[PDB]
């Protein structure tokens, strides 16, 4: 079996505004998008979207899908169920809110299934009780009987999934199993099996929480299928380059400074939305005796806190999941929310020196334009 | 364990 594309959306929603708020999706997100990207997935993988940033993720993500295209759609975060229609709960949803708030899983579904996908996964790893103060009566149209789907959910109907307290990194329930069986190569359907199998093994989540596999796949698809890579539409072969340019990030850029040093500007992605930025102080012409680099003015729809910047450990900016995996001694900023960014990412990096014999700091400072970053490329 |  061979798939003419293979792509994933994975979104992992945890700071709500006024919900509670939820810690594990950064690292189930984050492992399963390395899983399925030594799966040959072209994967897009966002934290803490609002409805809007969740609806353009959703329309970019069908813009990849095609006739025989496998798309996969994973979920971590809250979610309820009414009728039998799965939502999704975007991090800027009041208290209480409404289905409107909210994505439906169906209608994703749906607007697949116009794209003639070879196969269609959603793995939701979200709760699904009744959200109560939702009182409409949706009649969401019937699906055509395409027998591609497959839908993993972490929890049973009427149920909760749930992630564990623990302090440091730990997995939700699902990821902790799902993660241990996704390189396999069997049909999708008996992994998640196996994967039941797995949580049913669980003590904490006894009688709380079970795997629920719905699916209607008539054939033998499997997530580790060949991409064919033969038929690519021209205009695909664009689509996928664009990909190409959100998935890699700008390469460090040296600056030279009108004094004589040089710094090095280096760059990492956690997400596609989540970028570090870290700096070093690489080179001083003697006459200067001290150096002190740091990055400032960011646009203000980043958000970001100069508290929160500038950091001796990545470990210190809020990412945990990027270290050591980065060069050491050097300044170290987390850029999130990218997709906030109405304009080319422009910021300062500033820099203060002494020279030798002289006994007064001197204050130079030069704004960095990578543009676009990640995500934000895409539109 | 927490809730989603």
């Amino acid at each position: 079996m061979l798939a003419k594309d293979k792509v994933a959306l994975l979104i992992g929603n945890m700071n709500y505004r006024e919900h509670p708020k939820l810690k594990a999706p950064l690292v189930d997100v984050y492992e399963l998008t390395n899983l399925l990207r030594q799966l040959d997935f072209k994967v897009v993988s966002l934290l803490d979207l609002t409805e809007y940033e969740m609806r353009n993720a959703v329309d970019e993500f069908l813009l990849l899908l095609d006739k025989g295209v496998y798309g996969l759609l994973y979920y971590a975060g809250h979610g309820y169920e009414n009728f039998g229609n799965s939502f999704m709960v975007p991090v800027d949803a009041p208290n209480p809110y409404r289905s409107e708030n909210c994505l439906c899983v169906q209608n994703i579904l749906k607007l697949m299934q116009e794209k003639e996908t070879g196969l269609n996964v959603f793995l939701l790893d979200m709760c699904r009780k009744r959200n109560d103060y939702d009182d409409t009566i949706p009649i969401l149209d019937a699906l055509k009987v395409t027998a591609n789907i497959v839908f993993g959910y972490a929890t049973c109907q009427g149920a909760e999934a749930f992630e564990i307290q623990h302090s440091g990194l730990a997995n939700g329930i699902f990821m902790k199993f799902l993660k241990d069986r996704l390189l396999e190569d069997k049909k999708i359907t008996v992994l998640l099996d196996e994967v039941a199998e797995d949580m049913g093994k669980c003590h904490l989540t006894k009688g709380k929480q079970a795997l629920e596999i719905r699916s209607s796949l008539s054939e033998k698809r499997a997530l580790t299928d060949p991409i064919q890579g033969t038929e690519y539409s021209a205009e695909s072969l664009v689509r996928n380059l664009q990909w190409a340019k959100a998935h890699e990030l700008p390469e460090s850029m040296c600056l030279k400074f009108d004094c004589g040093v040089q710094i090095q500007l280096g760059f990492a992605a956690e997400f596609s939305n989540v970028m570090i930025i870290y700096t070093s102080i690489v080179y001083k012409p003697p006459e200067i005796i001290m150096c002190d680099a740091y990055v400032t003015d960011f646009p203000l729809d980043l958000d970001i806190d100069p508290k929160d910047a500038n950091k001796g450990t990545p470990e210190e900016t809020g990412s945990y999941l990027v270290s050591k995996d980065l060069p050491k001694h050097c300044l170290y900023t987390r850029l999130s929310s990218l997709q906030k960014l109405k304009e080319h990412l422009v910021f300062t990096v500033c820099l203060s020196y002494q020279y030798s014999g002289l006994e007064d700091t001197v204050e130079d400072k030069q704004e960095v334009n990578v543009g676009k970053p990640l995500i934000a490329k895409l539109d | 364990l927490r809730s989603r």
